[PDB]
DNA sequence: AACTGGTAGAGATTTTTCTTAGC
DNA sequence: GCTAAGAAAAATCTCTACCA
DNA sequence: AACTGGTAGAGATTTTTCTTAGC
DNA sequence: GCTAAGAAAAATCTCTACCA
């Protein structure tokens, strides 16, 4: 949802949750 | 995904004519998509590429030209590489004035290469004839294209400023043309060495007869072949003569042709 | 000595019109005084000093301009801080019609001070009398220099690009010209922000209202004075309202002057 | 001979990849931009096109060079 | 450096290159 | 660099060599060679030009010889009245330094249109080598007379033919690489005067070795990195930058 | 131009069901457009 | 004493993003 | 599992013609 | 396949030179 | 006696109009 400087905004089963940007890993998505 | 986004914007663009930025915010595709688009259309393409070239400056060319001033025909001559300046008022525009007067210049100096553009007393059999008995190679410009020779045009400038500056001490335009000739030859300095034109064209021609000379005495007394390694694949290519050997490279000739090898790849052999 | 130097090079500039560095050199005088030699000439002095201006660009201005294609007569008024495009087909270049744009032109958007060259049609009774109408400061070009309004110039030649792209797509050169500013308008993108050119007017009219009903509000809570110590003396100055206090200098008002002060010369009183 | 169907094919790819440029060009007296055309030679300062079975040469200034991707 | 019919060869702050000849003015430079 | 400058004054004080000879063989600038020269008691043209008039078939031909070189430039005149004799003295004069020309006793040479070219060109005219060119430029005139069709043409021609095709002289030169290197020399000749009186307006005050007295003044002559080259009492010597003090000097 | 190659790899991933880097090296589009033509079949998945 | 050049595209150079080989 | 090389793609910078 | 913008002056900014006050 | 501040004078850099 949002990439911040250190953290990071995620959508998970229903709920929204912050987590630091050092556990977590992003990549791209291709589910047209 | 923006397949069918792709598709809209072809069709947007035959009817609009987008730029390249308003198709790929408006459909969401790639910006190589975009420029793609732009680039496959025809009534689109309407823009140079922005830059300038650089005109030919040997030791022996000469560029030409006309002007007029005051219902006269004024025909300049420029040395380009000293800025140096013959000028005439002729009776008419026509290929035989034209000839005399490129045939005077070839009298008094040393002439090689000749850069015009296309009128019509430079594209003669008259000019074409006196080129051919005084071995002058003769180039002509771009048509209509006036960047090609920028040195005569720049001096056109240069001659009608000084000429009204001092035209109430002649009577004719004949003898303001010739002030003229000489105010701007003798009397002005600023440039590549803080000379006058005068003095630079001197020091040109007389460096170049001098440094001729010079490296004839030298090259007839040489020795050191040299075999050199280069290419894309490391090969040996054949005989040749050592120039200069400097700290770092040396200079040799193969072929007629300079080149600069750094000392690694190179062998002296006596 | 250089005396009966300067003498010579006076007598010298007088016949010939040497420049500074020729005479400084021929005569060996200081170069202070063969510039003043050339700088008290009248024959002299034909050069400018090499800079351009730079045109008003406030949030009400217009710029207008009347151009020619194809035997008719367009009329372009343009935004200057956002690009924004006006074009119609005059019947005439009179000041009836010119009057009639403007009516409309102020009808639609908010005017407050127009710029035009002198022309015949912009200097009128007509126009005169409608831009007292509508409370309009119109500021006229220095005559014969088309750089003082460069955005609707610029625009012309934008214009003219446009409809040769979607010329085949129309009948008369009124539909043409509508379609070019439409397309201009509205599908062009790239800029300060990014945007088109009426995305542009709507974002900076829509933040200019905005930040003066905000700053009304800030102003008329305010407290803390502020007596501050400026000048080439070292004198105090009377009330000032104190607008936004940072980390190094702070911000005073004072007689609707705006001043940065550093923190060192300036007490806040509450 | 499907192997040397194999490497003909991948030289003539790049043959086909080396100089397959179009140029848009302005000339004449009014100078209007005129259609496409190949590119044959390109110094620096000029090239010179093809264009109707007619050699032209166009100073860079005045000509759009398109490439392929 | 050397003064070739195509091409001259200059040091120019301790770097050789080669230049065109017609890109090049050779002066003695009284001054 | 001070053993350079005795071998010079030796050699020229046995052979008196020239200062080009000097600078290039014992390596001391030039500066210090021409002062070498200067100071001798037993060492103390490229801008004349010679005109006339002749005559073949029936037409002027004017010719103008550059006399230290055998560099010619002619011309077809109309007439020999005095206002184009004007006209060709103009046209020389602004392509070529002229500054002394001679002439013979003519009408069309002893005019009120001369006189006034003369003055505003500022050129020294003298009334009295061309007829030895006037012979040999015909000559050239009747050998290529049959590949042109006017006079001016094959006059033309000839004057280019005697310019840069025939050569002779000590090292085998045309008459155009002659005036060139005549005119390049007496250029290098003019600069270098200017330096040396550019320099030649300093003063020294210099201490010499084991004493704490300041000497006299002596004229500067050239100064380096880190040596100077002064002229005293008739002599010249080199002292180092840490013991000199230069200051201007107002003698004129 | 390579939008002509878009539809003819478009019809030929609707046959054959390719990857993206034989597509893109076999038409001459760039990698972003044939990994999006993988992306919108259902029943393959770029790797 | 109170006025004024600007716009948009073509390449060139630098920076950010994305995939995959290797330890 | 983590790093980094290498290439693709996007962003920034310099320079040109045309507007009576 | 083998062609091409340049010149010179007006201010602005930086560097070198010259005189004199002070320790 | 030596240094350095301060101003004068010279040198270098950027940018403009005009040439059909
Ligand atoms: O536009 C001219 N100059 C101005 C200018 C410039 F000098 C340099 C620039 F970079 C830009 C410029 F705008 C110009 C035009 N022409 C001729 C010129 O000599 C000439 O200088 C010329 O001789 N011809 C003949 C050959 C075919 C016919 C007769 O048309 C052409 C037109
Ligand atoms: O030379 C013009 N443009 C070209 C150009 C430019 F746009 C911008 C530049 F930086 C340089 C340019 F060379 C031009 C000339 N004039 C008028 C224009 O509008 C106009 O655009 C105009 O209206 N008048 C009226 C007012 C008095 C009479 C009628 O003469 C003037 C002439
Ligand atoms: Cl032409
Ligand atoms: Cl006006
Ligand atoms: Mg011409
Ligand atoms: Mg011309
Ligand atoms: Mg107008
Ligand atoms: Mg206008
Ligand atoms: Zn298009
Ligand atoms: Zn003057
Ligand atoms: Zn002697
Ligand atoms: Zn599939």
């Amino acid at each position: 949802i949002w990439k911040g400087e250190g953290a990071v905004v995620i959508q998970d089963g229903q709920d929204l949750k912050v987590v630091p940007r050092r556990k977590c890993k992003i990549i791209k998505d291709y589910g047209r | 995904g923006f397949l069918d986004g792709i598709e809209k914007a072809q069709e947007e663009h035959e009817k609009y004519h987008n730029n390249w930025r308003a198709m790929a915010e408006d459909f969401q595709i790639p910006q190589v998509v975009a420029k793609e688009i732009v680039a496959q259309c025809p009534k689109c393409q309407v823009k140079g590429e922005a830059m300038h070239g650089q005109v030919d400056a040997s030791p022996k060319t000469w560029q030409m030209d006309c002007t007029h001033l005051e219902g006269k025909v004024i025909i300049v001559a420029v040395h380009v590489a000293s800025g140096y300046i013959e000028a005439e008022v002729l009776p008419a525009e026509t290929g035989k004035e034209t000839a005399h007067f490129l045939l005077k210049l070839a009298a008094r100096w040393p002439v090689k290469h000749l850069h015009t553009d296309n009128g019509d007393n430079f594209t003669s059999s008259a000019v074409q004839a006196v080129c051919w008995w005084a071995q002058i190679e003769h180039t002509f410009g771009v048509p209509y294209n006036p960047q090609s020779q920028g040195v005569v045009e720049s001096m056109n400038h240069q001659l009608k400023t000084i000429i009204t500056q001092i035209r109430d001490q002649a009577e004719k335009i004949e003898t303001a043309v010739q002030m003229a000739v000489l105010i701007h030859n003798f009397k002005r300095k600023g440039g590549i060495g803080g000379y006058s034109a005068g003095e630079r064209i001197i020091d040109i021609i007389a460096s170049d007869l001098q440094t001729t000379k010079l490296q004839n005495q030298i090259s007839k007394i040489q020795n050191f072949r040299v075999y050199f390694r280069e290419g894309r694949d490391q090969q040996w290519k054949g005989p040749a003569t050592l120039i200069w050997k400097g700290e770092g490279a040396v200079v040799i000739q193969d072929g007629q042709d300079l080149k600069v090898v750094p000392r690694r790849k190179c062998k002296i052999i006596k």
